[PDB]
RNA sequence: CUUGGAUAAGGUGCCUAAAUAUUCGCUCAUGAGAUCCCAUAAAAGGUGUUGGUUCAUAUGAACUAGCCCUGAAAAUGGAUGGCGCUAAAGCGGA
């Protein structure tokens, strides 16, 4: 062969296609409808146009099961997994790749975690937040007054 | 439905689905104001819907047409009539429900400075497959003698210009307030800052 | 049945500038600029400027929908040919006893037709935007209609032809009129 | 575990014979494999076919077994081919179809739905012959060939499906169907 | 900044009915943030107050109340069936009620 | 004669109590369709679209039956009960 120069190279990395996030072994798939709602998983196999086999290794609370594709939301992350993997190899791969923990750093993961934190607050904690905001208001209003 | 008033702009909504969701709200008791009624959509070809209006036009009281069906043809009065046919408007309660609806073409003053809501359960983009045919209510009503389609468009141009200037000023204000916020975080006792950071405020 | 993928590839000629953003196409060349929109059929199309080849791809589709790919490809080829070498339609006007007289006015627009079957009246047609009407320099009874857009030039050529249709006689015997005789390029 | 996704079709294995007599004191024994909703229906179909094909009526016969076969690899994907016979409004025909699933009764569930959707054929007018498994080099229908390429990818173009509590009626910004 | 709230807002729909018959022993209520059957079960023992105004004075005051209870749900969407000590009049079918939180658990 | 519970027939877009529920197919109508009695439609046709059978080296045929269409003309202005409905609120299933 003759290989590709840098010119062609970045040029490949500049074509932003309309469609990203394909269905394939490795996509991340937040789940949206049904009893396992609000949980993560992975595609491991596709049966038909509408039916898919889905598996979240023993890290997440979802077992290996068939699911209608329309209940899913594809995410940005993909793991590069093998031909016909089982759950055990998938756990090792997701552990050694650190993909779940860098979904946690994205825009959607941060807000999901913050909402969770806000849901188990206690009455004293709610008062503490209210008090802190009341304190911050005074500094806002003195700085604003000094400005004009 | 626990508010003094909801303002909807009807641009891009299907006529029947929107009319069915307004009527139940009115029956439960809620003032509703609907604007931009000329942008409502219907789910057939334009010719096919014009045929239906033509059929509606040829039924009248034979002995005296002053009575009988009155053929209203402004795009907002049409939504008014379609809503009226989903209510029991011949009882006192169902006549009270009908009087709580206000419809406009374009966007007059009191409401050009309010907040507008949409109903995703009735949006054309989410309900109608892309190879089907549809028409626009303003075009259909102009084809049967309404005569004001051009004037409202000319008015909407100016309304959008004024809104653009407002939006510019607002974005400047939010930036100028965010900088003040980020400066004032360092003047607070560490406990309040830590509790604010833990809950992401 | 739904097919998964389907594609077709269209080369780009030498002296052409192309642009596509949201299924909206603009092309430019020596003889002007052409615009066209395709936002009525589900496609995502891909333009490679370093090389040639716009490409058209459609995901899950049925035979009814899959038939529109070649249509768009042929339209793109047509407007590439248009900007570099203009389209040309040749026409011949024919008579048995009364000769037909034509006259071109208003900067080579707006032909005027006189003496059709001896009528003493006058008939007018007006060219579509971007079309020019002029008479052949070579032969006796020929018209040239031309320029940059197959749709408009063919529609002008058909509008001239519909203007001298013959009323209630036997049209197998009364054969006067103006007819399209050659389609080519400039 | 999610009952909103279950079909109610299972497979059964039934064995039966005729009551011995003096003219016949060691009669023939028969077996079938039937798909039904429960064991009682499977026995009903077994006796229906015993009467139609052989000369057995339930009243002078006895039943020997009812097993309810289970499936061995319920998470591997197989190919299936089915042979049919059904009645139209003006005659009777027989057909061959192909499905992709992880269980035989999963494929039979699809078959009943398709025969109702495409031909308005009721379950009372369908006889099922010979479900089996077929290798991937001997598949005939084009809509199954599409699914067995080397590197299968495609985008997800469906509209969102959301829980009932997040399915709110007054939105504050009109949503998007793009979702990349 | 005064007069704390301590209840959730509600709206009184009509009676428990079918098409063409009435049965005024029970009444239907909508609760503001509740729109599933499973979230309506949370409130299934609380006391309900309906407060309205009059024009004459009755015991020195011009406000009176009718008391009720939350009894069960009404199916898939968060409506509830309530029972009151007297029957609610029909001239109230869009008015406001208080779903209190007294019998606390 | 009553209080409370849970159903049948039938229904769950609004009129109207309860799903704009879930899961598979089919259908576009310049006079679509919408379930006992029940409130009309045929012979004969279709290069509309979807499945199936049988022949001939990847093309050419011949049949078969689901939805749609032609065949389809009356007298006051009118009737799937009305509005309306085409990612159905239509037809066959779960
Ligand atoms: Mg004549
Ligand atoms: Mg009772
Ligand atoms: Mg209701
Ligand atoms: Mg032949
Ligand atoms: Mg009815
Ligand atoms: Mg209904």
């Amino acid at each position: 062969r003759v290989e590709l120069t840098e010119e062609e190279k970045l040029y490949i990395s500049k074509k932003n296609l309309l469609f990203k996030r394909f269905v394939e072994p490795g996509r991340l798939c937040l789940i949206e409808y049904g009893p396992y709602a609000g949980k993560l998983c992975f595609i491991v196999d596709i049966v038909t146009i509408t039916r898919v086999i889905v598996d979240g290794a023993f890290i997440t609370g979802v077992p290996r099961m068939v699911i209608p594709l329309k209940r899913l939301k594809l995410l940005k992350e993909r793991i590069k997994i093998n031909k016909n993997c089982k759950s055990g190899f998938l756990r090792k791969t997701v552990n050694s790749t650190k993909v779940l923990e860098e979904f946690n750093n994205s825009k959607l993961g941060k807000k999901m975690i913050i909402k969770k934190k806000r849901d188990e607050a206690t009455d004293f904690e709610r008062f503490q937040v209210y008090f802190a905001k009341r304190e911050l208001k005074k500094k806002m209003t003195t700085i604003k007054n000094k400005k004009n | 439905m626990y508010k003094k008033e909801y303002v909807i702009d009807c641009k891009g909504h299907l006529l029947g689905r929107l009319a069915s969701l307004i009527a139940k709200e009115l029956l439960n008791g809620q003032r509703i104001v609907a604007v931009r009624c000329e942008d409502i959509n219907i789910s057939g070809s334009l010719y096919r819907n014009k045929l239906k209006y033509q059929e509606f036009l040829r039924l009248r009281t034979n002995t005296n047409p002053k009575k009988g069906p009155l053929h209203l043809r402004e795009p907002s009065k049409i939504l008014w009539r379609c809503v009226r046919g989903m209510l029991p408007h011949k009882t006192y309660k169902g006549q009270l429900a009908l009087k709580k609806l206000k419809v406009c073409v374009g966007m007059p003053y009191p409401y050009d400075k309010k907040k507008k809501y949409v109903l995703p359960s009735a949006l054309r983009a989410f309900r109608l497959k892309k190879h089907r045919r549809y028409c626009r209510l303003g075009t259909l009503s102009s084809r049967v003698g309404w005569n004001y389609d051009t004037l409202v468009k000319k008015n909407e141009v100016l309304r959008k210009q004024v809104s653009k200037a407002y939006y510019k000023k607002k974005v400047n204000n939010l930036n100028e307030k965010k900088e003040i916020k980020t400066e004032a975080l360092n003047l607070i006792n560490p406990e309040q800052r830590q509790v604010l950071e833990n809950f992401g405020y | 049945m739904k097919t998964i993928v389907s594609t077709q590839k269209v080369l780009i000629p030498e002296g052409v500038k192309v642009a596509i953003n949201a299924r909206k196409v603009t092309v430019s060349g020596k003889y002007g600029t052409l615009r066209r929109s395709f936002r009525h059929l589900p496609i995502d199309i891909r333009l490679n400027k370093l090389k040639k080849y716009i490409k058209v791809v459609m995901w899950f589709g049925v035979p009814d929908s899959l038939a529109c790919i070649r249509t768009v490809c042929t339209h793109l080829k047509n407007m590439f040919t248009g900007v570099t070498k203009k389209f040309l339609y040749k026409m011949r006007l024919v008579h048995a006893h009364f000769p037909i007289n034509s006259n071109i006015v208003d900067n080579n627009t707006r032909i005027e037709i006189r003496n059709y079957l001896g009528e003493k009246s006058v008939r007018f047609v007006k060219a579509l935007p971007g079309v020019v009407i002029e008479k052949s320099p070579n032969v006796k009874d020929e018209i040239y209609v031309s320029g940059a857009d197959i749709e408009n030039v063919s529609l002008t050529a058909a509008l001239i032809h519909q203007s001298v249709l013959c009323r209630n006689k036997d049209i197998r015997k009364f054969l006067d009129g103006i007819y399209v005789s050659e389609v080519t390029t400039v | 575990i999610d009952n909103s996704l279950n079909t109610n079709i299972h497979q059964y294995h039934i064995v039966g014979r005729a009551i011995p007599t003096a003219k016949d004191k060691n009669p023939n024994v028969y077996r079938m494999c039937i798909f039904a909703k429960n064991d009682t229906n499977a026995k009903s179909r077994f006796w229906y076919f015993m009467k139609k094909i052989n000369k057995l009526k339930k009243s002078n016969g006895e039943l020997l077994a009812c097993e309810q076969i289970k499936e061995r690899f319920p998470l591997r994907v197989k190919n299936y081919g089915v042979l049919l016979r059904y009645d139209s409004r003006t005659g009777t025909h027989n057909m061959y179809k192909e499905f992709r699933d992880t269980t035989k009764e999963g494929a039979i569930a699809q078959l009943y739905s398709e025969m109702a959707g495409r031909h308005r054929a009721r379950a009372s007018s369908i006889n099922i012959i010979r479900i089996s498994e077929i290798s991937s080099s001997l598949v005939r229908r084009p809509h199954i060939k599409q699914l067995l390429k080397r590197r299968l990818r495609f985008p997800a173009l469906h509209l969102p499906t959301l829980q009932k509590e997040y399915r709110k009626k007054f939105a504050s910004k009109r949503p998007s169907t793009y979702r990349m | 900044l005064q007069a704390v709230r301590l209840y959730e807002k509600g709206v009184i729909l009509g009676y428990k009915r079918s098409q063409r018959n009435q049965d005024p022993n029970f009444t239907l209520i909508s609760i503001k943030n509740v729109n599933t059957k499973k979230h309506a079960q949370f409130y299934v023992g609380k006391r309900v107050a309906y407060v309205y105004r009059t024009t004459k004075h009755h015991d020195g005051v011009k406000i009176k109340c009718i008391w009720g209870k939350v009894c069960r749900t009404h199916g898939n969407s968060g409506v509830i069936r309530a029972k009151f000590k007297t029957h609610i009049p029909p001239k109230a079918f869009g008015d406001r009620v208080r779903i209190l939180m007294y019998p606390s658990n």
